[PDB]
């Protein structure tokens, strides 16, 4: 109660709308965003949509790097064939016999 | 064998040129920033862009105003310590970027200390003089009274900003934190943020 | 050339480690935060410490 919801005079009170009186001053607020702080609602939407962030933020770090471990088994795959490879390379066995 | 180990340097000296590439890159980030404060002249204070667009709306109509940064500086007197309380509860309060306009102006998503009779007990202009920027619309004897018009005593319910950071606004009333040296009040302070 | 090419390979492998690291400081952060959001007591306006 000790804040007003219409014109004070220059007393103090604070608008629906956002402005306010304060003093000598006169103000009016400016984006914020939905409310966030003011009731169990909004600190709950606050929680809810952080925890949403996080939890698509790690779908999608977990997808990236399960496609990183198919990159890196790939890599390992393609080491070995490199490998398997050096065993079929041709050999110069009859050539050195003859 | 001797292969493998040479492989094995290879790759290492591609860790090696990839590891070049990145803190060459870090060096790049660096050296933007580097220029970004270089050619810095002048940072004001903490806004939003409704403020901004209302200060635009206020141009439009040609209001005479000045923001309070761009406003006053601190005397000789005042050291460092003063200066940081005072600032302080002006940037914990809001009134830092806070608008002094020579008409009895309503702000829309920003903020004016109309100069409302406020002369009771002692007053930041006791420690503050204006200082008026290029774009200055305002007399510095309004400023003063502005000045006048913050109070260092408790004016029940209302508005004032002591000396030691304590501020009352509208129920409220409070005390500012620690925030340094000052940066946004007076010619000097300003260009220092940039500086360091 | 086999160990040309083996060299760009093992770059490759190399990079694939890099992001993994990279994934690391993301989703390890990710993970923290959603789990203190899970714990999250209140919704703190502007403040200093």
């Amino acid at each position: 109660r000790s804040i007003s919801l219409e014109q004070e005079g220059a007393g103090f009170h604070v608008d629906v709308d956002g402005s306010y009186s304060l003093g000598c001053l006169v103000g009016h607020a400016p984006n914020e965003g939905p409310s966030k702080y003011i009731g169990r609602s909004s600190r709950k939407r606050y929680q809810q949509e952080k925890i949403k962030e996080c939890q698509e933020t790690i779908e999608q770090l977990q997808l990236e790097l399960e496609e990183l471990k198919v990159q890196l088994s790939q890599y390992e795959e393609n080491l070995l064939q490199a490998a398997q490879w050096k065993q079929t390379m041709p050999t110069d066995q009859e050539l050195n016999d003859l | 064998v001797v292969n493998d180990y040479i492989t094995d340097i290879s790759t290492k000296k591609k860790l090696m040129e990839t590891k070049i590439e990145d803190k060459k890159h870090e060096l790049e980030a660096a050296r933007a920033e580097l220029h970004h404060w270089k050619t810095l002249k002048m940072p004001n204070p903490d806004r939003a862009k409704d403020t901004e667009a209302f200060r635009l709306q206020l141009l439009e109509d040609g209001q005479a105003f000045i923001p309070f940064y761009a406003a006053v500086e601190f005397q000789d007197d005042v050291t460092e310590e003063q200066k940081e309380r005072i600032e302080s509860a002006l940037k914990q309060t809001g009134i830092l970027d806070s608008l002094i306009t020579e008409n009895a102006l309503a702000p829309t998503h920003d903020r004016v200390i109309r100069p409302e009779p406020q002369l009771l007990g002692y007053t930041l202009a006791d420690y503050l003089r204006p200082d008026l920027e290029a774009d200055s619309l305002i007399s510095n004897k309004l400023v003063d009274e502005i000045l006048r018009s913050i109070s260092l005593e408790q004016e029940g319910a209302g508005f004032h900003v002591d000396v030691d950071g304590s501020y009352s606004l509208g129920c409220l009333v409070g005390h500012a934190p620690n925030e340094g040296p000052s940066k946004y009040i007076g010619r000097s302070s300003r260009k220092r943020y940039q500086q360091e």
